[PDB]
C-alpha cells in the first residue's frame, strides 16, 4: 500500500464533488429519456466488449456523456452521436491503444459520418471544457480494494459488476457520488461472497460508516435482485465470463440484515 | 478562438513550440502548435492528456498551462515562458559543472514538482533533461506531459509509449506488467547523477544494454535484493552476476548525504526506491538554497 494512497484517495474526493452533473438534468431535456440512456450505455458496453477496453474507459465514457447532457438538449437521433465521441475520448484518455475513429464509425453502423463524429469530438471538448481525468466508482473500488485482508477475486468481480450496473441506471445513482456507490458495491459483494462486512480500515479511510451508506446500498441491493429482469443485459452477460468467475450468476443475498 | 490567435505575435521557435507576445498584455508565452489535419484521427491522445491532466496541477515547479485555443486546423496550448531547458544548460556546463549548490537546488524544487504531481495520481513517464526548464531566477519545472498518465487506475506499461532509454527504470527494462511513482523518481536520480559528473549514469546503445550497464554500476539483482526479479518476464537467469561498484567511484564529487539519497533513488525494487515525499526529508537537502544559473542566453 503506497504512501500517496492517502493524498490520493482525498484528492479524488475532492475532485468527485466537482465533476458532478445535474441530478435532474433528464426532466429537462426536452427529447430523451432515462429508458434511452439505459439503451445507449448498454450498447457502450457491448462496444467495450468487441473492442477489449478497459471497464475504467467506460465508466469514464458515462461521466462525459452524463456532464454532456446536463448542459445540452440532444435530439434522440443524436444521441448515440454523443455516445460515440465520448467513448472515444474516453479511450483517448485511457487506452494504451485506443481504437482509430473508423472504428468507431464502424460500430455506430454508419449512422454517423467520420466527420460527424470528429466534430463531435470537438463539441464534447468544449462543452466539458477538456476535464477528462474525472473520478470514477472504478477508481474508488481500485482504492477500497487494497483494504481488503483477505485479497479475494470473486469479491473484486462482484463488485465491480455491481459498480459497473450502477451505470445503466441514471434514476437513481445520478444522485450519489462514486466514492459512495463503489462503498455500497464493495460491501455488497464482500458480503455477498464471504458474508464479511465493509471493514473498520475503509471506514477510517473514507468516514463512511455502514449506516451511512445504507440508502445507496439499499437501492444497490434493489438492483441486484432485479438484475436478471431488467431490460440491459450486456453487462451481465460479460460478467458471466471466466474472466470474472461468473459472478453475475451469483445469487444476491435475501436481505442485507443491515 | 481566431481572435484569441490573432492576439498572439510569434517571437521565435523553440521547439513546435514558439516564444510569442500577447499584444494587448505584452505577456512572454510559449506557444505549443498542434496540427490535427496530419491525421484525420481527431485530438491526438497526447493533447488530450497534456491538457487534462496539465490543467489540474498547479505548482511552481510544474510548467504552468495558461490557456488552450482550439480551432478547426490548429489546437495551441499557451504556456508560461521560461529560458532554456536542463539539457541545453548542463551543455553550456561542461567545462566549468554545475555548482553543487544548484544541483542540490535543482533536485529539491524537481522532487517538490514530481511529488504534487504524484499525489494528484499523475505519472510523468517522461523525466529526462531536455523536459525540464530552467529560468533566470534560479526555477526549474517539469514540463512537457504527452506522455503523462492518471493512474487513479493502475497504467499498463506500452512498448511505444516509453522514457527514452538511459532515463528508464529496470522494472520497464525487465517487462513489468505496471508503472509506479517509481519509474519517475528513478529518472530523477539519473538526472541527478549526471547534473553532478557531468556524464549520463547509463547511456546505453539497446534495451539489453542499457540493463547491463545498470547492472555493472548498482550490481545484478536478485532476490533477496528485489524479491521478484527472477521471475520478471525479460529476466533471464544467463544475466551476469555483476557486483555493486563502490558508490563515492560511481559519484566521487558527493557528500555521504548525496551518496545515500542516490542510492535510494536508485533501489532496484520499484516498492523500496524512496518517493519524492520522502527524498525531499533526505538531510541532503537541509542546507538547500536557489542559487541563479549563469544561462548563457
Ligand atoms: C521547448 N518546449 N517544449 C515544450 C513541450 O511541451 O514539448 C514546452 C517548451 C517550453 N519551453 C520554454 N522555454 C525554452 C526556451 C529556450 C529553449 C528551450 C526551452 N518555455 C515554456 C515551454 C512550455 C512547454
Amino acid at each position: 500500500v503506497p504512501d500517496y494512497h492517502e493524498d490520493i484517495h482525498t484528492y479524488l474526493r475532492e475532485m468527485e464533488v466537482k465533476c458532478k452533473p445535474k441530478v435532474g438534468y433528464m426532466k429537462k431535456q426536452p427529447d430523451i429519456t432515462n429508458s434511452m440512456r439505459a439503451i445507449l450505455v448498454d450498447w457502450l458496453v457491448e462496444v467495450g466488449e468487441e473492442y477489449k477496453l478497459q471497464n475504467e474507459t467506460l465508466h469514464l465514457a458515462v461521466n462525459y456523456i452524463d456532464r454532456f447532457l446536463s448542459s445540452m438538449s440532444v435530439l434522440r437521433g443524436k444521441l448515440q452521436l454523443v455516445g460515440t465521441a465520448a467513448m472515444l475520448l474516453a479511450s483517448k484518455f485511457e487506452e494504451i491503444y485506443p481504437p482509430e475513429v473508423a472504428e468507431f464509425v464502424y460500430i455506430t453502423d454508419d449512422t454517423y459520418t467520420k466527420k460527424q463524429v470528429l466534430r463531435m469530438e470537438h463539441l464534447v471538448l468544449k462543452v466539458l471544457t477538456f476535464d477528462l481525468a474525472a473520478p470514477t466508482v472504478n477508481q474508488f473500488l481500485t482504492q477500497y480494494f487494497l483494504h481488503q485482508q483477505p485479497a479475494n477475486c470473486k469479491v473484486e468481480s462482484l463488485a465491480m459488476f455491481l459498480g459497473e450496473l450502477s451505470l445503466i441506471d441514471a434514476d437513481p445513482y445520478l444522485k450519489y457520488l462514486p466514492s459512495v456507490i463503489a462503498g455500497a458495491a464493495f460491501h455488497l459483494a464482500l458480503y455477498t461472497v464471504t458474508g464479511q462486512s465493509w471493514p473498520e480500515s475503509l471506514i477510517r479511510k473514507t468516514g463512511y460508516t455502514l449506516e451511512s451508506l445504507k440508502p445507496c446500498l439499499m437501492d444497490l441491493h434493489q438492483t441486484y435482485l432485479k438484475a436478471p429482469q431488467h431490460a440491459q443485459q450486456s453487462i451481465r452477460e460479460k460478467y458471466k465470463n471466466s474472466k470474472y468467475h461468473g459472478v453475475s450468476l451469483l445469487n444476491p443475498p435475501e436481505t442485507l440484515n443491515l | 478562438p481566431l481572435v484569441d490567435m490573432e492576439n498572439f505575435q510569434k517571437v521565435e521557435k523553440i521547439g513546435v513550440v514558439y516564444k510569442a507576445r500577447n499584444k494587448l498584455t505584452g505577456e512572454v508565452v510559449a506557444l505549443k502548435k498542434i496540427r490535427l489535419d496530419t491525421e484525420t484521427e481527431g485530438v491526438p491522445s497526447t493533447a488530450i492528456r497534456e491538457i487534462s491532466l496539465l490543467k489540474e496541477l498547479n505548482h511552481p515547479n510544474i510548467v504552468k498551462l495558461l490557456d488552450v485555443i482550439h480551432t478547426e486546423n490548429k489546437l495551441y496550448l499557451v504556456f508560461e515562458f521560461l529560458h532554456q531547458d536542463l539539457k541545453k544548460f548542463m551543455d553550456a556546463s561542461a567545462l566549468t559543472g554545475i555548482p553543487l549548490p544548484l544541483i542540490k537546488s535543482y533536485l529539491f524544487q524537481l522532487l517538490q514538482g514530481l511529488a504534487f504531481c504524484h499525489s494528484h495520481r499523475v505519472l510523468h513517464r517522461d523525466l529526462k533533461p531536455q523536459n525540464l526548464l530552467i529560468n533566470t531566477e534560479g526555477a526549474i519545472k517539469l514540463a512537457d506531459f504527452g506522455l503523462a498518465r492518471a493512474f487513479g487506475v493502475p497504467v499498463r506499461t506500452y512498448t511505444h509509449e516509453v522514457v527514452t532509454l538511459w532515463y528508464r527504470a529496470p522494472e520497464i527494462l525487465l517487462g513489468c506488467k505496471y508503472y509506479s511513482t517509481a519509474v519517475d523518481i528513478w529518472s530523477l536520480g539519473c538526472i541527478f547523477a549526471e547534473m553532478v559528473t557531468r556524464r549520463a549514469l547509463f547511456p546505453g546503445d539497446s534495451e539489453i544494454d542499457q540493463l547491463f550497464r545498470i547492472f555493472r554500476t548498482l550490481g545484478t539483482p536478485d532476490e533477496v535484493v528485489w524479491p521478484g526479479v527472477t521471475s520478471m518476464p525479460d529476466y533471464k537467469p544467463s544475466f551476469p552476476k555483476w557486483a555493486r561498484q563502490d558508490f563515492s567511484k560511481v559519484v566521487p564529487p558527493l557528500d555521504e548525504d548525496g551518496r545515500s539519497l542516490l542510492s535510494q533513488m536508485l533501489h532496484y525494487d520499484p516498492n523500496k526506491r524512496i518517493s519524492a515525499k520522502a527524498a525531499l526529508a533526505h538531510p541532503f537537502f537541509q542546507d538547500v538554497t536557489k542559487p541563479v544559473p549563469h544561462l548563457r542566453l
